[PDB]
């Protein structure tokens, strides 16, 4: 009963790192499809809605055209050196809350592995 | 208004700011799921919220807005059986609205209006009222469950309501005063139910146990108490107030019943039938214990909402029987304020507050004829432990060994088979000199004298006691083992009760006038047994101890007869021997 | 009874209440630096409504 | 006696262990194949709820 | 990533830049030795908070600081499937293999179980030591702590329990063999020894493929001897009630727990106040024992067995203060049979009871032992007392009567009291125990009855 | 760099200021003197430091200097015979530089960088190398020495010296991972070298006591407490623990051993035999030991030094002996240094977080497999001391939180001058039953067995001393006083072990086994032979008592001469008389 | 003076002494002395607790020696002993042992000095 318990968990392991391999595809060509202005502004809005202030906005300058409307809403940008997040950070000192793409793919078995799992299994 | 939000949560404790208008020690509403504090500290527009329920996902900027009323208990029917809180939520409405497990920010009505009660006027439309005068009677299974008028308020009726059901928020007499008499009514928790004057107990309280009365008398209208260090039998001698008492409102609250024990002793009451209602036990049983499951700070609530539950029956005119389980889990309670509001308690581990808040819960009703004529008495049993395993401290000494009785427990002596076990010496009880008239006409005019003939011989045997263990008596006389055995014989079977039995024990006079004249007997033949020449090998050689060590176990209807052909026996098998 | 008394019984009931004694009252020095610690903050609370 | 009633029990508990080891494998081949062609209906739960 | 500290020392960090943090909250951090590690928001403050790390601080920077609220509320992912499977404090299983898929991320703070919910249980077990199985009979739903000693042994009578648990077939009436049966572990602090020494006799149980084992080292940090204990219990109950099946929880190591509790005690805010130890003392062991109890409305249950290791045999010391209150029934283990060479070392003389006529005793479980618990009671007593009592009033002086007394004494010890290796069933208890009462004539044996001295004679 | 200055001094312990970018735990230079601290608390920017050497003469404002990299000690060549103290330094070299005394603030390397030895390639270029595997020999004494990769370190190889001397900072093998892979490596005191997987131990520790082993042993590998009331044998029962070993290196840590008893160690190595070079035990010993004359905190550091030397060796598949002398050092490092950096103390001086690091150094003692794939085993040998009298005290509470094996010295045994003095109601051992095995395997059959009769003679007299105190034995049947005067040769000449004698300095399985047989033969003959009507006096007088008496009249390496010689006239010539 | 060796124990007993580094015999009556009182002050106990007595004939020498070393030489008043005439003189209460029951010194010291 062990040896079977074993081997289903070295299979099911490898479906779940290839929905994030998978996922991961996408997050390098995600710049590409054009609901990238979609992405960022939504990310960037959580950043100031929060706790920040929103003192400095600091993202790549070639999502600059797609964070303009931001530009103006509060502070300025001016690298993450990702292209897949956005920094903001706070007036009520240091602060800095990160809504990167990254973190929040690597937080999908974080805090949604039942969802994805119950869709791939049953 | 009173209005605020979080500023620092710690702990079960919330601290808020912005407070205006806050009073002390008066309920609220806290977080956004109702939790419920008591401002219990202010410090300007900061007062320290004590919350009743634990904390598990509150945080900085919620609300904090206090309702306004001075932690007031919500009076009414309803209250005989079922299961309550020591905070006042029924249990019932829990267990079906969520699921089996207790969550934080459960909020549901204290004093339920999801039931109605027929109504029975008395009082006429043309009549004026007063504070404690009956209005008419609800008839709540076979006891009489009256309703009283709120003390401090009167005027002039001008309406009553015709029979009939009506919800406990319905008025069912109004007044000419701005007001509308409801069987939902407040009266503060901190201000007790006022009494015409107090009475001098005079009249004993049948705990029936025959050493928890024959030998340490405990008054009707007393206080009491019994400790146990550190689980001896301190959760067992509650099972001997669990039908063997005579009260009419039997009222078992606790500070906090772990777990265990709420999984037999709780569920006891619905699976009991009391023989003196001569229906269920728990029609009987009020019901407003606390569990440790339940938070730490409900613990400390506990106390004052349940003892003015008790004023509401004393009133009715009934005698009541509290018995608060544990009142040591309170304490601990009232010690975890002092850490969280950056104070430091009163030393060698003694809880900050000491005879301020237990004097007090202990006095608040006992020996007191009302404002209605009625009278009421309060039996009060607190079931302490020591903490720290010493039967020297303050709160001891204040309030648990200054009242009607004090009793003591060791840790073999239980062991044995005395289910529960008293001290022999070592327990005294200083009310005794005016519980003498009733046991004198009642009983009979020796029923005091035995009672203390029996204490005699039970602590003079301790005289030898000390010198057995000193070197040891390496001479038996005739004078010698006539004490020693005797004394034995008298622990062994008069001692050792047991409370799972309803052979070994029960309420009832003459049983333990019964058994105290057996032994009696044994005693008296002996002293001239001596004197012609029996050793006292012979006298236990005698089948009669035999027939005195199989009273314990006898049927109590068959008592009478079985007692009247047995004091024969003994004066036949002394006498001819 | 006299030999024994004077060796193992009598100076060992003594020294029982002595050990007891001496562990309660030394329990008592954290009592007091503990308290020591809870004053200085009452104080350094209302420190802050005349200073910093 | 005990010397062919061990090497009876050896001999069926190996095989019955090697029978196992065949169905273990091919139920992890078995989970695989019911995931990988519903597996771009996960790729698009997971890229839903990361854009926020 | 918040910046900016104001304390650190040990387990418990401060750090600024905070009011969006909630009571039991999951954050990460980062550290100066290039590591992120973990942090429970125990306390909450103004334009702060007080972090509870999930590792000891060896190394924390200035320039480097870091807080990112993971979660509102604190959980671990709980799933059916995760029998058979090793785990540690941190959480993560120690097999080697990718961590499993939860079906629902339950708190670790813990949920209480309603007293409304149970009901008396009375469906007994062999525990394989007769002495228990007699004198308070260990039923489902119910604690019995196993009080030990320091200088003791803990680990030799505690492995004795694992396997030789088992269910009644139809000695009671019933048996519960219908459905699985199955065990929990959960060590709070082992050394090098107790960790391979539990391992080995868990392949004598044939059970490493039905059980839960959360194992908690002592070279593993020291603020998870606390976390662990409320982090077991919820896999308990998920498994016992929410998938039918009675789980036997073993707790060990609730010394080492007290050293965790301890820590938090003094270093944080909050003053002692139980005699040199904390006051919120209670709600840590309450939270921990109170959860457990057979639930009315669920075939399953959760049966837990703490056991101690509390320093030397003091009856003030915190832990057996607690711990005898909280339980109903209560088992000792001492060092007068343990110079004799009777594993286990159970003595009931000075032990105490409250459960054996308390829906136990009676009902579904046997009253043929009902007045036997009662009677070996008062005599063992006449024993183990009267060995003092020789040695002052004489030297060898005993009477014609307390000469039966110590009689009785040497030989039930023996026999009963070693077991072992050695299972008996309800009917083999009583036979024996029965022989040994023949040594006292009728008069001390008053208390069994007419039927029960024939019955096993 | 963290460049401070000081802020206050307190004590020993120092506050420093403008520290910014400082990491818990590294190098701390404090003052220009460089007294060599530690960072361990830190609050706000104000850096808490704890000085290992004395604070005569440092004033405030001094420049404070640490490297922002962790503590290490200094791992490599040269190990042996060297010292690394428990400040960091060999005191060897100190006493050459700074004359007669140590003079404060001077520091050097603590691993001698003007050492050379020869290298002897196991690896070449292109080779794939992994943590803790080895790269060469070296040959230093009698012991072979391997260069252990540091741990994490892995890649391919660049280059590979050819044999022959260099400095011992010099790299050996340069790594193709740009890493020139220098001679010796540093690894955090912290932090423990890796495991494969975790093991238990099976093989005998013999220590050169005979009854000490006999009766209660310890594994190689298991870990005992010795608690010692009255600064009595505990003391210089460790030296004469360490005096003879089974263990391949020995290692001796005296964590801040006062300077008085160090005298007699140090010189006494130099003149102890060495069984693999024939000379000086200091070829095959590491002094780790460290003054008492410093601070408390270098007391604390000592322990920490000494634990990352004994895995070294333990990882390249040694059997390694660690022994912790007095924990009377631990207590008082933490309970002063509690006050100093404003730590709360929980109970009675000690702080919190006692057995913390305590449990922990116990814990990574074991025979267990390491990363590089050998096998060596740390052993351990800690000496207890409670600083009141009784083991009630917090420091040896925690010494008995864990398990294994125990041994327990009294003051009363230890005047009459027979060490080693244990108490067999005093101890007990798991490594009983875990060592049977190794015992029916190599030690003979009947030592599993040997053992058990040792055991029940001296059962018996725990029992039977009682009774001899309160009434004499002269009183008693004859078959009582048998096993009395059994009992008088198992002490008389079975529990002195004289560290003066060295035929009893020596002791091994064949003096064991075999004296064991003799105590066996006189039990089986007497009981039988008093039987038969004699007394127990008359057989004080027969030569047979004498005869049993030859243990420390009789030597190691002639032993097999004198051992069946005597055997025999035991069932010969006692059942002629 | 009252000195008790009984309770007294010390730390090296055999260092900075031997054969001409103080006297042949030191090294051999240190540990002689200590356990020869030992067996006197012991029986002193076990009289009371049965009979008036405690010992026979062989326990009654060492019973003499509890004297011996008593007021002879345990008190001096404060007259300077020589470390001649300390162990010198410690041989002629050490003749009212036997010599046959002697085991804490070796035998050809018992030739030396009788």
């Amino acid at each position: 009963e062990l040896l079977v318990a074993t081997a289903r968990t070295q299979a099911r392991g490898e479906v779940l790192e290839e929905v994030r391999r998978r996922v991961r595809e996408a997050l390098e060509a995600l710049p590409q499809k054009p609901e990238w202005p979609e992405v960022v502004r939504k990310l960037a809005l959580e950043a100031l809605e929060a706790l920040p202030g929103a003192k400095a906005l600091v993202a790549n300058p070639e999502d600059l055209p797609h964070l303009e409307a931001m530009a103006r809403e509060r502070g300025v940008e001016l690298e993450p050196a990702l292209r897949l997040g956005v920094r903001a950070v706070g007036a009520e000192g240091k602060t800095q809350v990160e809504n990167s793409l990254l973190a929040r793919m690597d937080r999908a078995w974080d805090a949604m592995s039942s969802k994805v799992a119950q869709a791939l299994w049953g | 208004m009173i209005q605020g939000v979080i500023q620092k949560i710690a702990g079960p404790a919330v601290i808020a700011k912005g407070m205006l208008g806050a009073r002390m020690y008066d309920i609220c509403k806290v977080g956004e799921e109702g939790l419920v504090g008591e401002i219990i500290r202010l410090d300007g527009d900061t007062a320290f919220v004590q919350v009743y329920e634990d904390t598990s996902g509150l945080k900085v900027g919620e609300p904090v807005v206090s309702t306004g009323l001075p932690l007031a208990v919500e009076l009414g029917p309803g209250m005989l059986n079922g299961i309550y809180d020591g905070i006042q939520r029924p249990l019932e409405r829990i267990r079906e609205k969520t699921g089996i497990y207790i969550t934080r920010g459960v909020v549901v009505h204290a004093l339920d209006r999801e039931k109605k009660w027929a109504w029975t006027p008395m009082v006429k439309p043309g009549d004026e009222v007063r504070g404690g005068m009956v209005l008419g009677t609800v008839p709540e299974f076979g006891f009489t469950h009256k309703i009283l008028v709120p003390p401090d308020v009167r005027g002039r009726v001008k309406e009553v309501k015709p029979a009939g059901e009506y919800t406990v928020e319905e008025p069912v007499v109004v007044l000419e005063d701005g007001t509308e008499l409801k069987m939902y009514h407040t009266w503060p928790v901190r201000r007790a139910r006022p009494v015409q004057r107090k009475l001098d107990p005079n009249t004993p309280f049948l705990t029936g146990m025959r050493i928890l009365d024959v030998l340490f008398p405990v008054a009707m209208g007393g206080t009491a108490a019994i400790p146990g260090p550190f689980g001896s039998g301190k959760t067992v001698t509650q099972q001997s107030l669990a039908k063997w008492s005579n009260a009419d409102v039997v009222v078992y609250v606790g500070c906090g019943e772990r777990g265990n024990e709420m999984t037999d002793v709780l569920v006891e009451f619905p699976e009991l039938t009391d023989p003196k209602t001569g229906g269920p036990l728990m029609h009987r049983t009020v019901l407003i214990a606390n569990t440790s499951n339940m938070p730490v700070a409900a613990r400390e609530a506990s106390i004052y909402v349940g003892v003015t539950i008790a004023e509401y029956f004393r009133d009715q005119g009934f005698s009541v029987a509290l018995m608060a389980d544990s009142t040591s889990r309170w304490a601990e309670a009232l010690r975890e304020i002092s850490s969280r509001l950056e104070e430091m308690p009163a030393e060698e581990g003694y809880p900050p507050y000491l005879a301020a808040r237990l004097a007090a819960f202990y006095e608040r009703a006992g020996k007191v004829i009302t404002l209605g004529g009625e009278e009421g008495a309060v039996t009060i049993v607190g079931a302490v432990s020591p903490p720290g395993g010493d039967m020297s401290e303050p709160v001891t000494q204040s309030t648990l060994r200054i009242v009607g009785a004090f009793w003591r427990l060791d840790a073999s002596l239980a062991f044995r088979r005395h289910f529960p076990a008293i001290n022999w010496n070592g327990s005294y009880s200083l009310f005794t000199s005016a519980l003498d008239p009733w046991y004198r006409e009642n009983v009979a005019e020796d029923y005091p004298e035995l009672r203390d003939a029996i204490s005699e011989l039970l602590q003079r045997e301790a005289g030898l006691q000390e010198i057995v263990q000193l070197v040891g008596p390496d001479a038996l006389q005739d004078a010698e083992r006539l004490v020693i055995e005797v004394g034995r014989i008298i622990r062994e079977d008069f001692l050792q009760q047991n409370a799972y039995h309803e052979v070994d024990a029960y309420c009832s006079m003459k049983k333990a006038y019964g058994i105290m004249k057996m032994i009696l007997a044994f005693y008296k033949e002996a002293e001239a047994a001596i004197k012609r020449g029996v050793s006292i090998d012979e006298i236990l050689q005698l089948p009669v101890l035999e027939r005195i060590g199989r009273a314990r176990y006898v049927s109590e209807e068959e008592f009478p007869a079985y007692f009247e052909e047995a004091m024969k026996e003994i004066q036949g098998a002394f006498k001819a021997l | 009874r006299v030999n024994a008394l004077e060796q193992v019984v009598i100076p060992g009931i003594r020294a029982q209440i002595r050990f007891i004694q001496q562990v309660l009252e030394q329990r008592e020095r954290e009592d007091t630096f503990r308290l020591k610690r809870i004053k200085g903050k009452i104080e350094a609370r209302e420190a802050e409504e005349e200073g910093g | 006696l005990e010397a062919q009633y061990r090497e009876r029990e050896r001999a069926e508990t190996e095989a019955l262990l090697a029978r196992y080891r065949e169905r273990a494998e091919a139920e992890a081949k078995a989970v695989r194949e019911k995931a990988m062609a519903r597996l771009d209906e996960a790729v698009a739960l997971v890229l839903k709820e990361v854009l926020p | 990533e918040y910046t900016g500290i104001t304390y650190i020392s040990g387990p418990l960090l401060f750090v600024e830049n905070a009011k969006d943090l909630a009571y039991g909250a999951i954050v990460d951090i980062k550290d100066g030795t290039g590591r992120v590690r973990g942090g429970q928001v125990i306390e909450v403050s103004e334009e702060y908070a007080v972090i509870q790390v999930f590792e000891e601080t060896t190394g924390l920077d200035l320039a480097t600081t870091s807080v990112s609220l993971v979660e509102d509320v604190a959980r671990l992912g709980v799933s059916k499937e995760m029998l058979g499977r090793r785990f540690n404090g941190i959480g993560k299983p120690i097999d080697g293999l990718p961590p499993i898929t939860p079906e629902k991320r339950l708190p670790i703070t813990g949920l209480p179980l309603n007293p409304v919910a149970r009901r008396k249980p009375e469906q007994f077990i062999q525990t394989g030591i007769s002495t228990i199985d007699v004198m308070n009979t260990l039923v489902r739903g119910q604690k019995l702590p196993i009080f030990s000693g320091s200088g003791l042994p803990a680990n030799e009578i505690a492995a004795q329990i694992a396997r030789q648990a088992t269910v009644r077939p139809d000695l009671s009436g019933e048996g519960e063999k219908e459905e699985p049966f199955a065990v929990v572990f959960a060590a709070m602090g082992i050394t090098q020894r107790e960790l391979s020494y539990f391992i080995q006799e868990f392949e004598r149980t044939g059970a490493l493929s039905r059980s839960v084992l959360f194992l908690n080292k002592a070279d593993d940090p020291t603020i998870e001897r606390i976390l662990t204990p409320r982090m077991a219990l919820t896999v308990a109950e998920y498994l016992a009630f929410e998938h039918d099946y009675h789980v036997l929880v073993i707790l060990t190591d609730m010394t080492n727990y007290c050293e965790a509790l301890r820590e938090i005690g003094a270093a944080r805010e909050e003053i002692p106040g139980r005699r040199g130890y904390p006051g919120y003392m209670y709600t840590d062991l309450a939270t921990i024992y109170e959860r457990a109890g057979v639930v009315e409305g669920k075939k399953g249950s959760v049966t837990q067995i703490p056991i101690l290791s509390m320093p030397d045999d003091d009856r003030t010391h915190p832990i057996p203060d607690l711990t005898g209150y909280i339980t109903e029934g209560q088992i000792q283990l001492s060092r007068e049979l343990h110079r004799k060479g009777i594993y286990p070392p159970i003595d009931p003389l000075p032990s105490l009871s409250r459960l054996m006529n308390n829906g136990v005793g009676k009902g579904k479980t046997r009253e043929d032992h009902k007045q036997v618990s009662d009677q070996l009671y008062s005599a063992y007593a006449n024993g183990v007392d009267i060995r003092k009592l020789v040695a002052i009033i004489g030297e060898d002086a005993l009477t014609e009567n307390d000469r039966r007394y110590l009689q009785f004494a040497d030989a039930f010890e023996r026999f009963f009291i070693n077991q072992g290796q050695q299972n008996r069933s309800i009917e083999e208890s009583l036979q024996i125990a029965w022989a040994l009462l023949s040594m006292l004539p009728q008069g001390e044996l008053k208390r069994i009855s007419k039927d029960h001295i024939g019955k096993y004679y």
